[PDB]
RNA sequence: CGGAAGGGCACCACCAGGAGUGGAGCCUGCGGCUUAAUUUGACUCAACACGGGAAACCUCACCCGGCCCGGACACGGACAGGAUUGACAGAUUGAUAGCUCUUUCUCGAUUCCGUGGGUGGUGGUGCAUGGCCGUUCUUAGUUGGUGGAGCGAUUUGUCUGGUUAAUUCCGAUAACGAACGAGACUCUGGCAUGCUAACUAGUUACGCGACCCCGGUCGGCGUAACUUCUUAGAGGGACAAGUGGCGUUCAGCCACCCGAGAUUGAGCAAUAACAGGUCUGUGAUGCCCUUAGAUGUCCGGGGCUGCACGCGCGCUACACUGACUGGCUCAGCGUGUGCCUACCCUACGCCGGCAGGCGCGGGUAACCCGUUGAACCCCAUUCGUGAUGGGGAUCGGGGAUUGCAAUUAUUCCCCAUGAACGAGGAAUUCCCAGUAAGUGCGGGUCAUAAGCUUGCGUUGAUUAAGUCCCUGCCCUUUGUACACA
């Protein structure tokens, strides 16, 4: 799975700014409508974020075409130690 | 089950040792000598060389041909 | 809006959104006693109630399952952020939604109590709660490979009919 | 000024409790209303197979729903129109407003 | 040649095109209303989507 | 179980009939054969125009060839003196698959090789399954508690007689109290000169404009009212309600007055079971198999459409109550521009006989297609018993549509070719009141498309209102060496 730096920080990004992000079951589609802007290809999006799925640091939900990836609290650590983000800003899911 | 033509081979990568070497000739001098030549694209002026072969010219990735 | 569906399409789509949303939810909240959606459809805001028995676990961290509810139809529906409202809804008399007590079976099915102690709990919590009758089947392999099938009625129940439609719960 | 007023509901009885409600909307606050139109329903028909497989006589399902509709026109300006439609709104009926 | 031999095949048209959106098989569909489901499911989700069998 | 009896019921049963199939042509599916596949499942009602399956590709599950790893995660090497991804040419190739081969330029840590292992499969197992459907079962039967009989298994309630579509009730009664099915409940049809509403519909009157000799017409325009015609909400209306006969005169039955109905059709449909099918509807699944030279995926082509044959679901006719050509005239189910989606119904003037092409516009739909000028049928000529102007099977030439791609003629249009078929044997299918049947139009199937099917519309009958003769269904008595009965 050879994919670009900027397709792979863009995944990553996108992650940590709201606890969910979605994608479709669909891997002939060229542009993943949620980001219009970059690439990010759908089978960028379900083959990368698998290998995050398949260590065990989000939650995993499908509903008839899509996967639905729940972001907790022991991956935001891993996101921090990849991205070297600050502890202060958090996601907007754990916002009130 | 069995297999009577044997099967196309992956295509095993030529690695090349001290690439950079072979890009420049060095001078007593404080210059440097550029053998082959840089690639006029707007992607890449100066820091990508082209395929320069016993007959023509190649770019790695604008895919510019210089015959002669 | 512009390219002007008609409502013979929309119904359908609001038909599949109502399929689709609660159907999304069912398998993703089942550890919290999913009792039923309802959604309220009103211009420039999307208000849908949410039901559900265990209010403690409606939430996470201080709402934090709540907030990632709002983003999930925010992302894949199309909606705006702050458009869309969740509200939290406690269930009266549980005993009597039919799908509460039906993953509550499974819970105990799967987390290792018997197939024989199980059906007890679930027929003296409905006769518990209040039900003139019920109609408790469970099915599949038992003991073994031939298929075994266990049935349990008692009381008054109506099989035919409108009475089927909006008067009895069958999940 | 000519101010119309769309009513669609899957239900037969709750559509007209709001049409009835605008009704007593409208005279309540004295304004010249053309009566709700009771405009026909239209029913899909929907007739597919029972049997997932194709093993078994041949069963048709007959599926319909009766989607009806109604219009209200209003001959009062706009300031009034949105006070009496924001006010206690049912899953059931869908409001359109045309100014025209 | 893989990038443009993957997708030279077009599905402007033909019934590989359009599949179930739960199942994605390419059979029994309700093209209608655009629904894209298939039939199976329809009856099995007819409550979900509201379709009851009155008359 | 009975080729045992007593009863009751049924046009998937009969009589009386009606219309068909089996006879001819064509289409679909199946069996057999064959080839690389002619994928496969299904075999009495419950397989065989079935899997939604009207296949140039996809669907395709099969085969002929070739890509690619989307083998994640973890472990050992490997390397920045470079771990690995990509390629203009020439050969090959089916391709402008660097797929490989002789030749080098680009990639920067995503990553390659071996081990655990993961994932995928219209891969197998429906005799592991769930769920769904169908059947037992189109008929009425079944179960709990208390109590009674029997040592016990068990049985009563769950029924003599009448009656009902019915275990429907009356009524006897070791039964009582209950419960389901039927019944009940829901949708639709004709009755509503009564209400609400209608400028997204019409009606009545008039204003004009036009025609013919005050009157008649104009879906030609507009308007003072309204719902009788258009529609949907509340509804009301039928209940044997009444009368006369039959019957314990009780359950109820028959005929009649008046009234739109004195038996409309459909959905749901009890306990329990089927080794019925579906793993090929599922990100529903147990077990087994493959996982790099792939049963994962992608592309190109072929088959699923082949043909001595047999069978079934279907259409067309076998002609004068008919064929043709003109005039004519009446529908409601419906449907219509889509997340991705690249794809709507069409009005009008045009080019062309035609399929089709060019411009504009209405309609997300009581606004526009359309006031749905749909057919057989009504009227007027030709035909004249000739396999003939019935019949259109086969076949050749030509024009466009859809599609990148039709060759195995996608599909339609023109001319021409003009076969069998003389009312179909043993047999067999459906139906009794808008009923069988003659006939056309919508939806799914669709990019192009109905020889299928679900609905709707026109026309619209013969016979009967009975029976267990045949074939099936539910009880009671009876005999059993059967109990997968």
């Amino acid at each position: 799975m050879l994919m670009p730096k900027k397709n792979r920080i863009a995944i990553y990004e996108l992650l940590f700014k709201e606890g969910v992000m979605v994608a479709k079951k669909d891997v002939h589609m060229p542009k993943h409508p949620e980001l219009a802007d970059k690439n990010v290809p759908n089978l960028h999006v379900m083959k990368a974020m698998q290998s995050l799925k398949s260590r065990g640091y989000v939650k995993e939900q499908f509903a008839w075409r899509h996967f639905y990836w729940y972001l907790t609290n022991e991956g935001i650590q891993y996101l921090r130690d990849y991205l070297h983000l600050p502890p202060e800003i958090v996601p907007a899911t754990l916002r009130r | 089950k069995s297999y009577t033509t044997p099967k196309k081979n992956k295509h095993k990568r030529k690695k090349v040792k001290l690439a950079v070497l072979k890009y420049y000739k060095v001078d007593e001098n404080g210059k440097i000598s550029r053998l082959r030549r840089e690639c006029p694209s707007d992607e890449c002026g100066a820091g990508v060389f082209m395929a320069s072969h016993f007959d023509r010219h190649y770019c790695g990735k604008c895919c510019l041909t210089y015959c002669f | 809006m512009a390219v002007q569906i008609s409502k013979k399409r929309k119904f359908v789509a609001d038909g599949i959104f109502k399929a689709e949303l609660n159907e999304f939810l069912t398998r993703e909240l089942a550890e919290d006693g999913y009792s039923g959606v309802e959604v309220r459809v009103t211009p420039t805001r999307t208000e849908i109630i949410i039901l559900a028995t265990r209010t403690q676990n409606v939430l996470g961290e201080k709402g934090r399952r709540i907030r990632e509810l709002t983003a999930v139809v925010q992302k894949r529906f199309g909606f705006p952020e702050g458009s869309v409202e969740l509200y939290a809804e406690k269930v009266a008399t549980r005993g009597l939604c039919a799908i509460a007590q039906a993953e509550s079976l499974r819970y105990k099915l799967l987390g290792g109590l018997a197939v024989r102690r199980a059906c007890y709990g679930v027929l003296r919590f409905i006769m518990e709660s209040g039900a003139k009758g019920c109609e408790v089947v469970v099915s599949g392999k038992l003991r073994g490979q031939r298929a075994k099938s266990m049935k349990f009625v008692d009381g008054l129940m109506i099989h035919s009919g409108d009475p089927v439609n909006y008067y009895v719960d069958t999940a | 000024h000519r101010i119309r007023i769309t009513l669609t509901s899957r239900n037969v009885k709750s559509l007209e409790k709001v049409c009835a409600d605008l009704i007593r909307g409208a005279k309540e606050k004295n304004l010249k209303v053309k009566g709700p139109v009771r405009m026909p329903t239209k029913t899909l028909r929907i007739t597919t197979r029972k049997t997932p497989c194709g093993e078994g006589s041949k069963t048709w399902d007959r599926f319909q729903m009766r989607i009806h509709k109604r219009l209200i026109d209003l001959h009062s300006p706009s300031e009034i129109v949105k006070q009496i439609t924001s006010i206690s709104i049912e899953p059931g009926v869908e409001v359109e407003v045309t100014i025209a | 040649g893989h990038q443009q031999l993957y997708w030279s095949h077009p599905r402007k048209f033909g019934q590989g095109s359009r599949s179930c959106r739960v199942c994605s098989n390419r059979h029994g569909l309700i093209r209608k209303y655009g629904l894209n489901m298939c039939r199976q499911c329809f009856r099995q989700y007819a409550k979900d989507i509201g379709f009851i069998k009155l008359d």
